[PDB]
């Protein structure tokens, strides 16, 4: 609950990279792509050099 | 540069118009330096006969 | 009686008391339908041979997930400019002439 | 715009990616007398050791080593989150059976 | 005059896309008349029932038809098409998912 997992049968993808280098892009036929149909819940931030 | 969704395209017209400008800038100065020896030319020449 | 509340923080977003069993105008562009069996307990009573309904005494939790996808078109040679288009869904479950 | 689907733009991605390397071999390709001209052989030369260190020239250069130290403070980064999957209606169903 | 000539590359590409922007709805136009069409005799067929000399049997011969003409109208609301693309079947604006 009250965390990134408090929905049942749905996938969460992650990347171990930070900045608009964990950008990830989704191809495919469209009938695929839409039963998929992914969605943005965080994005990411650069750092400070 | 990438095309894939649509949400790229703006970004990319953007780093176009940059990287246009930026060519224009170095044909600009090297065509002041070659009239600039175009110039120095001659006096060479007129010095020569003189 | 149906209350709405966000699935990561808890911030309220609605409340509402229906009878058709319709929520409304809470979600944004969203009508929502729920079945009208849901947790109600029937018991018999053979002394006065009548039945009876109750309430079950617990909540029921439902999670709906919901994505954007509206119409952009490109109209200009440069950004921003955009054209919006949108084609609300017909059938006959929306024009309300399934039953 | 929107008329095409997610393949056309990939068509499109192809042939862009073509020109991009027949710019760089148009790049890497002028010479005069065994001395390259437009690849940073005409103002600076500049060299490292670590293999995450790029250098770009732009105009004179001055001279000498120099010694870099640097320190990060981190962002964030990106998470995704798909749709809900159900069963079909065909399935679903315990019974008793003798093999 | 390398703006300009970007700047008319630009004008010239949007000039098209208005055009590939309208076909699809003038298509959707075209549906909702044919659907339109269909509700009106649905419409008569209801109000020529009522007058009570009819028995109980041709008015479900009557509903058959109704039946019948329900499931036209939900097969053509599914069968609109464009490009590999459902305009009226709600996939244009949104996108909904629940357990």
């Amino acid at each position: 609950d009250s965390s990134n997992e408090a929905l049942a049968g749905t996938f969460v993808i992650q990347t171990a990279r930070l900045g608009d280098d964990s950008k990830l892009s989704f191809i495919g036929d469209q009938n695929l792509i839409n039963a998929l149909s992914l969605a943005t819940i965080q994005e990411g931030e650069n750092s400070e050099t | 540069i990438l095309m894939v969704d649509q949400e790229l395209a703006q970004e990319s017209i953007t780093k176009l118009d940059k990287a246009l400008e930026t060519v224009s800038g170095v044909r600009a100065t090297i065509g002041a330096q070659i009239n600039r020896l175009e110039y120095t030319m001659t006096g060479l020449d007129t010095t020569r006969e003189n | 009686t149906i209350k709405v509340t966000d699935a990561h923080t808890g911030k309220f977003i609605g409340s509402d008391s229906v009878n058709d069993s319709t929520l409304r105008g809470v979600i944004q562009g969203v009508d929502v339908k729920i079945d009208s069996d849901v947790g109600v307990s029937i018991s018999w009573n053979s002394t006065k041979k009548t039945m009876e309904f109750s309430a079950t005494g617990e909540s029921e939790d439902i999670k709906l997930h919901l994505v954007d996808n509206a119409m952009e078109m490109q109209i200009g040679a440069n950004e921003g400019q955009t054209i919006l288009a949108n084609i609300p869904q017909v059938d006959t479950t929306s024009l309300g002439i399934d039953d | 715009n929107g008329v095409y689907t997610t393949n056309d733009r990939a068509e499109i991605q192809k042939e862009v990616d073509q020109l991009k390397e027949e710019i760089n071999r148009i790049a890497s390709s002028t010479e005069f007398n065994t001395k390259k001209l437009l690849n940073g052989d005409s103002t600076a030369l500049w060299s490292s050791d670590s293999s995450d260190l790029d250098v770009v020239i732009k105009s004179a250069v001055a001279e000498g080593n120099y010694n870099l130290n640097v320190t990060v403070d981190p962002g964030k980064n990106f998470v995704y989150k798909s749709d809900v999957m159900t069963l079909n209606e065909d399935a679903i169903g315990a019974e008793i059976v003798t093999a | 005059s390398e703006k300009l000539r970007g700047q008319i590359s630009g004008l010239k590409r949007a000039s098209l896309n208005a055009q590939d922007g309208i076909s699809l709805l003038q298509t959707a136009e075209g549906g909702l008349q044919n659907i339109q069409d269909m509700l009106q005799r649905m419409r008569e067929l209801a109000v020529q029932a009522g007058n009570g000399v009819y028995t109980t049997n041709d008015r479900a011969e009557i509903q058959k038809e109704v039946d019948q003409l329900k499931e036209e109208i939900n097969r053509i609301a599914s069968s609109t098409e464009f490009n590999t693309k459902k305009l009226l079947n709600g996939d244009s604006t949104a996108l909904w998912s629940s357990d």
